[PDB]
């Protein structure tokens, strides 16, 4: 291997590549490794932890009190409560969500998520509530009895305080899915309790979540 | 129900003054009281005990120090309450100040066992968003189903021992996210309990 | 998978710096230091605040050429300043001798240099976030087992040549370990080496009409 | 030479006073600054040696003390047989010069 | 391997490199190696030496006496004699030890030191001193009393002439240890005989000391 | 350990002397003759001098250029004069084509040129200090068996050609072995090759104003 | 107690004249009086006897030499007598000028058997410094203690055989740290003994 | 080892070096080594 001719690409500099180099400082010894707890090797491990969605997203309201749905009592069955297109990385209420920045640390993404619903009332308030997710191929339903005929979970949270709400698939690489929650029955509570609460959703990336093509961010 | 935060016990480091159930016991903080107007409250990891009992004249009076602990958290609600918490700890919670005055008093850095109110809970008083909080371990108080949370915490550090009263390792954030609610007739102010163990603790460098 | 791991997504070296070796007109340097700083774009800033403890060494590589991109056969010498050597301070000065500092002489019209930094830290692993103060307001949360050293890069000339050299330093992250995830960063940077944030608030959600509009 | 030189150079007071003479160096002399107490006609008796310690006989009425670049002397109470002159020596310059007077009057 | 391209970092020098290079005088045999007497392989194995420290470092005093402690009769007990900082690496009496030097020519260091001290007075001159060392945490003990309960050891150099006071770890990372001698008993002797003896105090490094990140000197 | 061995201690090569080409002006030789001293430099005297004999090759790098840092095709020609061989006299000599001298023949715009003395010495290693005479005032500790050389550079060319080149050579130890450690050197270094000092001693340690106080 | 110099007895070189115990017996030079001004003194290594009985003989008429040592140093002192001599042995002991002439007299640099004492042992009369001095092979003598010092040396030098009287291998230093003291009618002047034995001698190039 | 860095010392002309180089005319077959008696191999058997 003594003759040789210089292929071309020579005395090129490639950003993106694993070429080597020497050591600036041979022999040192760098401080040894000891263990330290909590160590991630995966952005998709980030992404499957539930963290709130600002669902309340609205002109004025500050705070804090973005994070909660109202569910109050003189809200009429059939009524709509609130509504959240499935879209982790377009800007919305995922966009305070883990997966919703990492998701935008990238191009294209593929996956299933969950919406966890957590019910923040009395122990006496009971009722009911209906909440119905729409393929990307529909539209938002315009009435109750209009999403029960589609893929809903009846929520009874007097009985059980917290439900999941799984997205089967969400595929972005070119018309999303669309999550309702209607009032099934009414908000029916006891004397001497108050009569408003509030729901708080959480949402996350199913273990079939991937990530693509990784870019810079637009904050 | 104990979140077991990295899924790591806190242990001895293998082969300092090792205490014992002597200081091993459960310092049973004062009450804060949780109102609707409330906003949060923090205590820093060993900060919080640098002057209370045994354990303020181990890490005072000496040098090094590493210890996990188990912080636990309680609500004497009534069943009329409606409300919900977020109990997380914060592993090297850096407090920011807010400009519209450029550094964090020390007030608020090192509050003492008294903990600091949040300012601006939307924001963790640390410019990352509390949405994303749930991230660290965490464990939820929904006045509903449960009025505890008890979080085992070892020791994170990059170093193995570390001073006491210059670096403190985490804070023990508590933010109602739904606020509380009540009709007329009730106590107007929920009371929250604190709790910690040191679990594990060891010291050099005596005096 | 394979492309959303922390090794890949700290790869595709980035630049870090754009420092310039003043030499013509009213700053008559004919050096310039660089203090190493990866915090130094916002970008790469909220990327590396993901996490708290993180250990990596780095490759250093200088694209350097003069203020109308031709590159002439003047020679420049890159001096690392480790962490805890007195910097240089004068075009002609003793510290551009010591050979305890490493020096890479190559040209301005050569492949650019590309040496490779090991991991310069006291502790186990770098600490973005250090709540404490060291030397047991102007010095909270700012650890010192953080710096990697520095870089001096001089033109190596005995008079004033008038020709100001642009160099972009450019890192790349090899081995990289990260601990104790974070939520990522959602306020502005109000300042550099410290969290502070303004008072008006910004959500990190957008404002749309009403709660049941898509 | 360093020239540690005493301020008062004739003071005067009570039987039960306290006086404080002292002997401001120039340059950095350290802790080698002694002070000796001249009979009327007689020898040249030393108080302190290294500005803080007695002498093996002297009673304890008399003190050193150190500030700064203000070595002084202080007497307890100004007993009798008091008052005579007095100096203040270094042995830090090489030169290995003195200062002035303070004999004290009533 | 005849095609190549030529990655970057080409035509560049670095000088902590360890390349190669064509010899100048080929065939030429250099003077065989015989065996001299005294190699050491490891500045380690230096440090661990000992030597004198300039304890008595004051204003004034020159020549040797810089390396003699002042142990005299007239020096009441609980007295102080001397006391000097453990940091083998800043500019005080560790200046003048292997280690206060070699430690100069690098950036951090680790381990456990010892200073033994030895009398030079008179056979018939007995007594006892207290030698205490304060961790870096607290400050130097301001009375005899206030530093019997610490780390120290009594030592009567009338029976044993020489002791060892282990440190147990000075790191130097980014506030020291302090070690004082106190004057437990006075200073006895018979007639005829001195009544001013000196204290040699002899500074090294333990088994366990480290150096790294090699550097230049501030002579 | 492994960083501070006697092996590491010595490397990192370092400058051990900046000649000059003199060729414009006054100064019209074209040639110049750099006798091989290690100790040139007293951070790497005081260092070499903790050892008493020691046995160690050298790796040579040049880093040649003219005084405004720019690298023309001008050729250059490193001859060294070995250990007992007549050095050159002027830039027409007959030295400068003996065989016996290896030259190495380089442009100023080509990488620093970098050859391998090897350990060129009578005796088994360098004496650093010789207690006694040579040649069985001015012959005290003066020890001949540590003559390296000599590096003769010259522009291969005609007549004057009116750019003064200046040279940095680049020494690095190699299989250093060292015997006999003596203590660092305290007092300055008034002159060279002699261990004389000045009358005016100065303490090693610091002076502080009393014992007592820290 | 013999210190032996960097662990090595001084040997034959394998296969010269080789002489025997009639050149390798014990020289006993003349004594020094150790006074409290004393400053020190220095012998060099074949200097201190190319002039004394049969070594003056095998040394300058010869060429070629190479040898070991058995310095021995002893203080007949008193039990009331305290002071403290530092006797080490320097390998290659380059003695320097001092200037405000250049280099150092020939009576310095090779002083005889009689030693020349040191003009400011502080530095050892060559820039390095006395307190570092005792990474060279050496012992105490603490006259509270012991009053002996045997110092074992083998044949430190590049070359298997050199001149004799040109290059000088070592020299023996003997310094007090602390100055010898005593009460008034002692004998004022403490005497100390040196004692050469070479060890494994041989010498080549007769006359 | 498709990517490589040039280390310093490239372009350089050491005399003293044992490189290599291309065969001005190859196939060449020269000729051949018949035994010519007397060969020193040593400058030291001449000097003895």
């Amino acid at each position: 291997g003594f003759p040789t001719e210089l292929k071309p690409g020579t005395n090129q500099f490639l950003t993106t590549d694993d070429g080597t180099s020497p050591p600036i400082l041979p022999g040192f010894e760098p401080t040894p490794l000891i263990h330290i707890p909590g160590e991630f090797t995966s952005l998709l491990d980030l992404c499957q932890v539930e963290t709130i969605l600002e669902v309340n997203n609205t002109t004025g309201t500050t705070g804090v009190s973005r994070l909660l749905i109202p569910v109050r009592a003189q809200n009429n069955v059939d009524q709509l409560c609130a509504s959240f297109q499935v879209d982790p990385g377009r800007n919305g209420p995922w966009q305070s969500t883990m997966v919703g920045q990492i998701c935008r640390y990238y191009t294209q993404w593929s996956g299933s998520l969950k919406v966890t619903f957590m019910f923040t009332g009395s122990f006496m308030a009971t009722g009911k509530m209906l909440i119905a997710y729409t393929p990307p191929g529909s539209a938002q339903p315009t009435t109750r009895e209009a999403a029960m005929l589609g893929t809903h979970i009846v929520w009874d949270f007097g009985l059980q305080s917290s439900v999941t709400l799984v997205i089967p698939w969400i595929s972005n690489t070119h018309a999303t899915g669309i999550v309702t929650i209607w009032y099934q029955t009414n908000f029916v509570v006891p004397p001497d309790t108050p009569t408003e609460a509030n729901i708080i959703a959480l949402g996350a990336a199913q273990k079939n979540f991937t990530l693509k093509l990784c870019k810079d961010t637009d904050e | 129900n104990i979140v077991l935060s990295y899924g790591e016990w806190p242990e001895y480091c293998p082969s300092p003054t090792r205490p014992d159930v002597s200081v091993n016991r459960f310092y049973t903080l004062s009450t804060k009281s949780w109102k609707t107007e409330s906003t949060g409250w923090y205590w820093k990891f060993p900060d919080v005990l640098n002057d209370t009992g045994v354990f303020g004249q181990n890490a005072q009076f000496h040098y090094l120090y590493r210890s996990g602990f188990c912080m636990h958290v309680q609500c004497n609600a009534s069943k009329f309450h409606q409300g919900a918490l977020l109990v997380a700890a914060i592993p090297e919670f850096v407090i920011a100040a807010s400009s519209p005055g450029l550094y964090p008093d020390f007030a608020h850095t090192n509050p003492g066992k008294d903990g600091q109110e949040f300012r601006d809970p939307y924001v963790l008083d640390a410019g990352i968003p509390l949405s994303q909080a749930l991230i660290f371990p965490h464990q939820w108080i929904n006045l509903r189903t449960n009025n505890c949370a008890t979080i085992i915490m070892p020791y994170i550090n990059a170093l193995p021992f570390d001073s006491a009263l210059n670096h403190s390792n985490f804070g023990l954030v508590v933010i109602p996210i739904s606020p509380l609610k009540y009709c007329n007739g009730a106590t107007t102010e929920v009371p929250i309990t604190l709790t910690i163990a040191p679990l594990n603790s060891e010291f050099s460098g005596l005096r | 998978v394979n492309e959303a791991s922390v090794e890949h997504f700290y790869s595709r070296a980035g630049l870090v710096g754009v420092v310039e070796v003043k030499d013509s007109g009213t700053s008559l340097d004919g050096y310039t230091v660089w203090p190493i700083d990866v915090m130094g774009f916002v970008q790469q800033r909220r990327k590396l605040e993901l996490s708290t403890y993180m250990r990596f060494d780095a490759e250093f590589t200088f694209v350097s050429n003069l203020n109308n991109s031709t590159t002439p056969g003047m020679l420049l010498q890159y001096m690392y300043v480790p962490p805890g050597a007195p910097k240089p301070d004068s075009r002609k000065s003793y510290q551009w001798q010591t050979a305890t500092n490493p020096s890479v002489f190559a040209k301005l019209s050569d492949p650019p240099p590309q040496v490779s930094v090991p991991f310069m830290s006291p502790a186990t692993a770098y600490q973005w976030f250090y709540d404490g103060y060291p030397t047991f307001n102007l010095q909270y949360g700012q650890c010192p087992n953080n710096m990697m050293g520095h870089f001096a890069i001089r033109t190596v000339s005995e008079s004033t040549t008038g020709k100001n050299i642009h160099v972009r330093v450019y890192m790349r992250i090899k081995h990289v370990r990260a601990w104790v995830p974070r939520p990522l960063r959602s306020q502005a940077y109000m300042v550099k080496n410290y969290p502070t944030y303004s008072q008006t608030i910004t959500n990190t959600a957008t404002d749309r009409a009403s709660i049941t509009t898509t | 030479d360093i020239q540690m030189t005493q301020s008062p150079s004739s003071l005067s007071a009570s039987l039960g006073e306290r006086v404080s003479l002292t002997c401001r160096a120039s340059q950095d002399i350290g802790s080698r600054l002694n002070w000796l107490q001249q009979e009327p006609d007689g020898t040249i008796k030393r108080l302190i040696y290294a500005t803080s310690s007695l002498d093996s006989g002297v009673p304890k009425r008399f003190s050193g003390s150190r500030s700064g670049s203000y070595y002084s002397l202080t007497i307890s109470s100004l007993e009798s047989e008091d008052f005579v002159d007095y100096y203040c020596l270094q042995y830090a310059g090489f030169p290995w010069t003195f200062g002035g007077g303070t004999k004290l009057e009533i």
